[PDB]
C-alpha cells in the first residue's frame, strides 16, 4: 500500500510544502526530478534537513564533510548549481560546522525547485492522472 | 507527427529559457491573463535578490552609502527570507526605493560587471512603483525579463504547421554540462546561444575567468563532437540590446586586444564577435548559420524563428 486520494494529491498544488509533507508526493516528485536529471537538488535539501537537526559535534563535523564532497566540491558527483561565493562561504565554515552551515544553500535550492521543477511536476501527466 | 529535435546550448544565462518562453508565445501554450499571475512572486524575489546583491557589492567594493540611514534600510533588506516573500511590504518598498535612489548604490550598480547581478535589475527597479502596486499584474515583457536558473534537462515540444520541433533547455553552468550527455542522441540542430553583453563579465562558477572566453571554449567543443557532424549548427549572438548600452563605456579592446576595429560601435564590435566564433570551426564543409538577437523582444524573434524554421527544414527535409 501507500497510495494517495485524488483530493489528497490536489492539495499538493496549494504550495510546495503540501507536496513535501506527503510521503508519496515526495516519492513522485523525486521520480520526476530523475526524469529531468536534477534530483540532486532534492537529495541535497533532504541532506540539509537532517544535518540541521544533528546534535553531537562529531556527527555535526563528519556529516559536514559528507555533504560538501557529494554536492559542493567542484566536479562532485552530485554537484548542485550554485555560486562560487556560496560554495566558498561553505568551504571555510566546514572545519567547525554548526547547524547553519548549508542553510544559505538549502534555501536557494528550495527556491530553485519551488520556481522551476515544482511547477513542471504540476503540469505533468503523471500528476494530473493522479488528480482523478 | 513528423518530429525533429533541437538543442538549446549555451553557458549560464545566455538566454536559453527566455527563448523557450518566446517559443510558447509565438507557437505555443500562450501566457494567459491568469498565467501571468503565477510569476508575480518571482518578480518580487528577483527584486530582493538584486538589491541583496548590490548591498554586498557595497561591502565588497567598500563603496559608502551617501545617506547613513540607508545602512539600516540595507540591513532590513539583508535579512529577508526571499522564498517566504509573497506580498510586497510598504516598509520593504520604502527600504528598496530608498536604496535604489541612494547615489552609493547607483555607483555600485554602475560597476555590476564586477559582480553577480541579473541583467533585469534596472528594468524592474525603475518600474518599482508599478510592481509594488497591491493590484499588480505583470506584463508579458515582465515575464521574459524574469531570471530563473534552469537546472537539468527539459523537453519543450511545439507543433509548427508541418512539423513538431522538440526543443531542449539545459543548465548553462559548468555543473550542469556533465548532464548534457543525456540529450545528445538524435539531434537535427544545435542552437548555441551567446550573451553578446558578456565580453567584460566574469563567471559565477569561478573567480577571475572571462565569460566570453568560456563560450568560445564551449562552442568549439560542441562543434568538435562527432555525433554532431550531421547536425546543423546555428549560433545566436544574444542580448544585442545590452551590447548597445555596454560598448559605449566598456572597451572590447581591453578584453580582446585583437580587436583592430573602432571603439564605441555596437555593430563593428559584434561583427568581430561573430568572426571569433565562426573561426573556432575546423570543418570546412560545415557551414555555421548565425543571428543577432534580443531574446526579450517577441517581434524580433519571429523574423528569426520563422527564418530559422525555413533553414532547418531546407536542411533536414529536402
Ligand atoms: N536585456 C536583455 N535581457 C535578456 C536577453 N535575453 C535574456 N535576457 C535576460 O537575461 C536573463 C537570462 O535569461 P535565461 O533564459 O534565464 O538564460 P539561461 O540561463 O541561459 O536560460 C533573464 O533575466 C532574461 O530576462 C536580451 O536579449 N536582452
Ligand atoms: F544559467 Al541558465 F538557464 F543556463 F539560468
Ligand atoms: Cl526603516
Ligand atoms: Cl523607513
Ligand atoms: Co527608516
Ligand atoms: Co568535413
Amino acid at each position: 500500500f501507500g497510495s494517495p486520494s485524488p483530493e489528497e494529491a490536489q492539495l499538493w498544488s496549494e504550495a510546495f510544502d503540501e507536496l513535501l509533507a506527503s510521503k508519496y508526493g515526495l516519492a513522485a516528485f523525486r521520480a520526476f526530478l530523475k526524469s529531468e536529471f536534477c534530483e540532486e537538488n532534492i537529495e541535497f535539501w533532504l541532506a540539509c534537513e537532517d544535518f540541521k537537526k544533528t546534535k553531537s559535534p562529531q556527527k555535526l563535523s563528519s556529516k559536514a564533510r559528507k555533504i560538501y564532497t557529494d554536492f559542493i566540491e567542484k566536479e562532485a558527483p552530485k554537484e548542485i548549481n550554485i555560486d562560487f561565493q556560496t560554495k566558498t562561504l561553505i568551504a571555510q565554515n566546514i572545519q567547525e560546522a554548526t547547524s547553519g552551515c548549508f542553510t544559505t544553500a538549502q534555501k536557494r535550492v528550495y527556491s530553485l525547485m519551488e520556481n522551476n521543477s515544482y511547477p513542471r511536476f504540476l503540469e505533468s501527466e503523471f500528476y494530473q492522472d493522479l488528480c482523478k | 507527427r513528423r518530429e525533429l529535435k533541437l538543442l538549446l546550448l549555451g553557458t549560464g544565462e545566455s538566454g536559453k529559457s527566455t527563448f523557450i518562453k518566446q517559443m510558447r508565445i509565438i507557437h505555443g501554450s500562450g501566457y494567459s491573463d491568469e498565467d501571468k499571475r503565477g510569476f508575480t512572486k518571482l518578480v518580487y524575489q528577483n527584486i530582493f535578490t538584486a538589491m541583496q546583491a548590490m548591498i554586498r557589492a557595497m561591502d565588497t567594493l567598500k563603496i559608502p552609502y551617501k545617506y547613513e540611514h540607508n545602512k539600516a534600510h540595507a540591513q532590513l533588506v539583508r535579512e529577508v527570507d526571499v522564498e517566504k516573500v509573497s506580498a510586497f511590504d510598504v516598509p520593504d518598498y520604502a527600504a528598496i526605493k530608498s536604496l535604489w535612489n541612494d547615489p552609493g548604490i547607483q555607483e555600485c550598480y554602475d560597476r555590476r560587471r564586477e559582480y553577480q547581478l541579473s541583467d533585469s535589475t534596472k528594468y524592474y527597479l525603475n518600474d518599482l512603483d508599478r510592481v509594488a502596486d497591491p493590484s499588480y499584474l505583470p506584463t508579458q515583457q515582465d515575464v521574459l525579463r524574469v531570471c530563473v536558473p534552469t537546472t537539468g534537462i527539459i523537453e519543450y515540444p511545439f507543433d509548427l504547421q508541418s512539423v513538431i520541433f522538440r526543443m531542449v533547455d539545459v543548465g548553462g553552468q559548468r555543473s550542469e554540462r556533465r548532464k548534457w550527455i543525456h540529450c545528445f542522441e538524435n539531434v537535427t540542430s544545435i542552437m548555441f546561444l551567446v550573451a553578446l553583453s558578456e565580453y567584460d563579465q566574469v563567471l559565477v562558477e569561478s573567480d577571475n575567468e572571462n565569460r566570453m572566453e568560456e563560450s568560445k571554449a564551449l562552442f568549439r567543443t560542441i562543434i568538435t563532437y562527432p555525433w554532431f557532424q550531421n547536425s546543423s549548427v546555428i549560433l545566436f549572438l544574444n542580448k544585442k540590446d545590452l551590447l548597445e548600452e555596454k560598448i559605449m563605456y566598456s572597451h572590447l579592446v581591453d578584453y580582446f586586444p585583437e580587436y583592430d576595429g573602432p571603439q564605441r560601435d555596437a555593430q563593428a564590435a559584434r561583427e568581430f564577435i561573430l568572426k571569433m566564433f565562426v573561426d573556432l570551426n575546423p570543418d570546412s564543409d560545415k557551414i555555421i548559420y548565425s543571428h543577432f538577437t534580443c531574446a526579450t523582444d517577441t517581434e524580433n524573434i519571429r523574423f528569426v524563428f520563422a527564418a530559422v524554421k525555413d533553414t532547418i527544414l531546407q536542411l533536414n527535409l529536402k
